[PDB]
């Protein structure tokens, strides 16, 4: 995967150039945001279970037919698969927020996920709604600046599945 | 410990410590003074932290010590407060080592099935641990409180 | 009590309502477009890099 630093290194290495002023500006920007990212990642890891509980509660309240008979999240096994999926989405969004880069979502999450969901009969719009619910809860817990940071990766996941 | 993790990573690849790993070890050895300060403050104040956390836990959840509660009676309340003291000691160990390896080895691995077979309410334990976190933050400075709260929150999240 | 003291003087502002801001909104949208161009240029620079040279 790539972080902001590795993205800059990749650009300058493929171009064959040493770091210029603009590269140093980009690296300063990532270093400046590093403290905020570490704080937000710690807050999320401290609160991951609660975020999943609130997000799945809001998703299954908005769409009660998911966890009733006939719904894709009706059985203990399919409910468990659902909340596990939400947990992985949260963890990888937290990773991508630390890295300052959405590449890990491309390498570890999105590729082939739409097909798997279509093949299993998982509702994809409902999954996007669950990801949005996690976004709302996480933004509540992390604060305004960290919320604006995490929203980028949540929306990346949402648009990738949409 | 942090040094243990760096060395295990270097040994997994059959190589010497890398500049990043040497930097990690140097950062831990620099933070040692602050770590010893936080651990000392939590160690000398264990009695009051556990007493206050137990008081506020039992006030938040009186049914735990009510008849038919998991901690009803003198022996079971004693074991409950002993568990809270255990977790405070583990938080001090984690603060000293710089990772959660002592916490995981001594107290966390196997706690979930232990409390499941004992039918101990994990939310009650988490209430006591959060209470201990606030008691500790009261005795610590803001940065010391944050450092302690890292390992407190690790314990809570492992319970939950 | 016989000094003339004035209590309820009318205000400077007129009684009318708020004038509409459509022209101001248009100019603000122009500023937004200008600001979006300067970030879209960087991301476009990213789009035109080769495919598999990481
Ligand atoms: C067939 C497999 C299957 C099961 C079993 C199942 C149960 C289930 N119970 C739920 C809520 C609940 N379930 C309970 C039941 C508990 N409360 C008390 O503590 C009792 C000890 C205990 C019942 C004997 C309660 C109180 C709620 C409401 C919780 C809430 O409001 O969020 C929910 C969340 C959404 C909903 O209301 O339907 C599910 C999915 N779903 C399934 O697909
Ligand atoms: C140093 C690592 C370590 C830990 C962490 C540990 C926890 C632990 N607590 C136990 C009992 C217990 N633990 C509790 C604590 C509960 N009471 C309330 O409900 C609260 C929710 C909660 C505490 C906040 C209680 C009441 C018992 C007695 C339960 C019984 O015997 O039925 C037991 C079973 C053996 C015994 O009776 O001593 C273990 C293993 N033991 C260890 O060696």
């Amino acid at each position: 995967m790539q972080d902001a630093i590795t993205s800059v290194i990749n650009t300058y290495d493929v171009q064959g150039k040493y770091f210029d002023t603009s590269a140093f500006d980009k690296l300063k920007a990532y270093y400046a945001t590093g403290e905020l990212r570490v704080r937000a990642a710690g807050t999320i890891s401290a609160n991951a279970a609660t975020i999943i509980k609130e997000a799945s509660a809001k998703l299954f309240s908005n769409q009660p037919d998911l966890v009733r008979p006939g719904g894709n999240a009706y059985t203990t096994r399919r409910y468990a698969a659902c909340v596990r999926d939400m947990d992985y989405f949260l963890r990888y969004a937290t990773y991508a927020m630390l890295a300052g880069d959405t590449s890990i979502l491309d390498e570890r999450v999105l590729n082939g996920l739409k097909e798997t969901y279509n093949s299993l009969g998982v509702p994809i719009s409902s999954t996007v709604q669950g990801i949005q619910a996690m976004k709302e809860v996480t933004g509540s817990l992390v604060g305004s600046g960290a919320a604006k940071e995490m929203g980028v990766y949540f929306d990346y996941l949402s648009s990738g599945l949409s | 410990s942090a040094i243990t993790k760096a060395i295990l990573n270097a040994d997994a690849e059959a190589r010497y410590l890398s500049p990043g790993e040497i930097d990690v070890v140097r950062g831990y050895l620099a933070s040692g003074e602050r770590r010893v300060r936080v651990a000392r403050v939590l160690s000398d104040n264990a009695l009051r932290i556990v007493r206050g956390a137990g008081d506020t836990m039992f006030q938040k959840r009186p049914d735990l010590v009510a008849p038919g509660g998991n901690a009803y009676g003198e022996v079971r309340t004693a074991k409950c407060l002993r568990d809270l003291d255990y977790f405070l000691r583990l938080v001090t160990y984690g603060v000293l080592a710089g990772d959660t390896s002592p916490i995981d080895e001594i107290g966390l691995i196997g706690i979930k099935e232990t409390y499941s077979l004992l039918e101990v309410p994990v939310p009650g334990v988490i209430d006591g641990i959060k209470a201990a976190k606030q008691q500790a933050a009261a005795l610590l400075s803001s940065e010391d409180a944050a450092e302690a709260s890292f390992y407190f929150d690790y314990v809570i999240s492992a319970m939950s | 009590m016989q000094p003339i003291i004035l209590r309820t003087l009318s205000a400077r502002r007129p009684v009318q309502g708020r004038p509409n801001l459509e022209t101001y909104t248009s100019e603000v949208e122009r500023w937004k477009a200008i600001a979006q161009t300067q970030y879209a240029l960087e991301l476009a620079k990213e789009m035109s890099r080769p495919a598999l040279r990481t």
